[PDB]
């Protein structure tokens, strides 16, 4: 009953994230960076991210080809809870979405290509891997990793 | 706040709805205006061409207004292939 | 007070249409089963209460050394008690109940019209290309009818 | 109902970050190993599938023991 | 010398152009044979789907050879999504 | 003594099937002047007999650069009784090409194209290219060479 | 007519050789100028940025004279990506 | 005069466009006799250095995979001769298809450029230098060059 419908809340969770995280653009935004990743970020209560990613592909005819919107994660009162912004530069409140209850924990690692690190600082490139976890006070703790498109940036 | 913010949000479902009908044929780009129903309000739309300085992009705005007098809540640019 | 409560349906609104934008701007040229359609359009599909729509999408694009580029998954909307509800399929192909979304309270009807180059037309059996856009009309309770169109992308399916 | 619909969620998650571990260098072999997920342990297989020149295939396959059956298992294939 | 070259290059453009026509429309790849006539000489061309290890491609080998029984003097392998 | 003479024409009729195939399998859904996706008529190029001029694909260009490849534009024509390529930097171009003699002992030049039944002779869709296009040269010591290529998908508003 | 023909295709080359330099590193725009030697002759270039009204594309001018002062002989215009 | 001179310039505006579409698409692609590019002497038999790389021939129609067929060429001298070799398949077992270029050529050179600096030698196998510049020494008009941007990624 309760299981089954937190099991579905799940569901609905992973294939939010899958769509934001598989879809990471190499673009930066402000605050500039790539990936943000800090404490409070969002007004999370913990750990907050924040990146571009890609929207949608527009009409043959239209340039750009790709609609690039900007979208984080935050914890708020143990919720997972995702932002939302169509503009990766935004003067603006984002259009939130509460995704999971009872998760106390987000967190995000970074791979470096030998290891697995806790902080993100290169501007010019993404990881090449990227690992979010969350800790569910019922189920505990469990991961997805993602991969980033490859490319770098100038100076 | 809320009745602004619905006219904003209204406003755009249309100049996204035009840009559509534009992008469907673009090397017809010309100046063109018309309504629009949506959530119960007839909404102004125009369609202008931009002049460029180059030769690689057509431009375009969609505008759409509350009466066919008003100026637009709601104006977005946008830009289609010459030579696609 | 009162504002408050419009202020969240505001913001469940705006939810809803990123959603659709998400799904509808990125319609596959990729046949699915319910004989095999392009785009499933009819009265009860999904169990809907009126009308129901199911196509393929682009889900994102596989890291480079990835074969096929698209992942392509499937989609689709239709009413329940007066909710617009979202339906989403890991594979086009699917023996599996879907993930469903419950994304907007209080519509009373889903329908949607075909570009089909001439005219708006109420169905697409077309099974070799899509139609060049689609609008999607919903109407709210309290809003009435709103709509949203979408151009697909260009190609043909042989036969 | 529920505790199969978990075997098979968490699984296909395990999976998948196996998957991409692969992807991130699939120039590819047998390997195998455990992740810890849901408070469980989950025993991942990756296998190289035979194939025409243009394309690498492996299966990853994730069981609830070294000696049984997959819960899962998903292939996937990489340009040569 | 010239003589072997100029079959393997006659031959290969029968290949080519034959590869082209399934092409063409390739969800309907059938097991095909015909005779194309280049550069005064018939060539006797033959369509064959290949096996494949996954569901994404399919495979087709064109061979073209002087007579209806001689080994190909060409085959050419080629896949369609 | 003159196996040399064979091995030179065969060596010659490689180097025309090469160049041919670049340019051939590299058509361009892109109209020129003098406005046209495919130009075939009689003395176009001012060709002794029939001539032909699309638009092609010359490079793509590096990551930044906008537009994502160069078009240039080719033509093919018979001057007594060789075959000539005709080529262009720009399809818009004001007025002689750079010519590469290609072939000698050409009797006749001639294009065919698939209109996705059949193989019809001349193509006037200024919107979309021909499913296939077949260019058929014949030769004065080798006789009739064809060989078939396919357009890429695509048509024009 | 040889002449001629001869500072055409030459100029153009130094045209093409600068340009590639330029999109190597093209967030870096800024006017800048030298001489390049090609067939024995110094040829003085130039890269000028082009002012824009969208904000999807940056462009710039490769020009190449036969002096520092001198008109040119050819002018490129190319478009970048931001 | 004139005319020759004129028939001369003609013929170095065909190589020009020749090794253009040559050298403006090297594919990042290794190729064998591995290596991105060949440097060296008497490759492919030229009288002084050769060069060889894989390049993009056309793209495919688009049912077809492969969507990029890759060829590869080289160029090399042969008695103050330019030219440029062309085979079909960048693994190829042995004689590929020579096209004479451009005639009195007395020297070619390729230098290849690191990002900082122009250098003599590539024996990075995994990437493709940023640049390559190609200089023929001709021997009436001394030296012209072309530089080509080369496309970005790596190989493991
Ligand atoms: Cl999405
Ligand atoms: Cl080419
Ligand atoms: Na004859
Ligand atoms: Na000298």
């Amino acid at each position: 009953q309760e299981r089954t419908a937190r099991l579905n809340e799940l569901q609905r969770a992973l294939v939010m994230m899958d769509s934001d995280f598989r879809q990471i653009a190499l673009r930066q935004t402000r605050t500039k960076k790539l990936l943000h990743w800090a404490d409070y970020l969002l007004d999370s209560d913990n750990k907050g991210i924040m990146f571009a990613r890609l929207g949608w592909h527009n009409p043959q005819q239209q340039f750009p080809r790709g609609e690039v919107t900007k979208v984080g994660y935050r914890i708020k009162d143990e919720r997972l809870e995702r932002v939302w912004w169509r503009y990766p530069d935004t003067p603006q409140e984002g259009v939130v979405t509460p995704l999971l209850s009872d998760v106390e924990e987000l967190n995000v690692r970074f791979y470096d290509g030998k290891q697995w690190i806790n902080e993100w600082s290169n501007e010019l490139t993404l990881p090449a891997a990227i690992s979010v976890e969350l800790t569910l006070k019922d189920y505990g703790k469990i991961a997805r990793t993602y991969l980033t498109p490859e490319g770098n940036l100038q100076k | 706040t809320v009745g602004y913010l619905e006219q904003k949000m209204f406003a755009a479902m249309v100049a996204d709805n035009q840009m559509a009908m534009v992008m469907l044929n673009p090397k017809n780009l010309k100046a063109s205006n018309g309504e629009e129903e949506l959530a119960g309000q007839t909404w102004y739309w125009k369609v202008a061409p931009v002049a460029t300085t180059q030769p690689l992009l057509k431009a375009f705005d969609v505008s759409v207004a509350a009466t066919t007098q008003a100026s637009p809540i709601i104006t977005v640019r946008s830009y289609v292939a010459s030579e696609n």
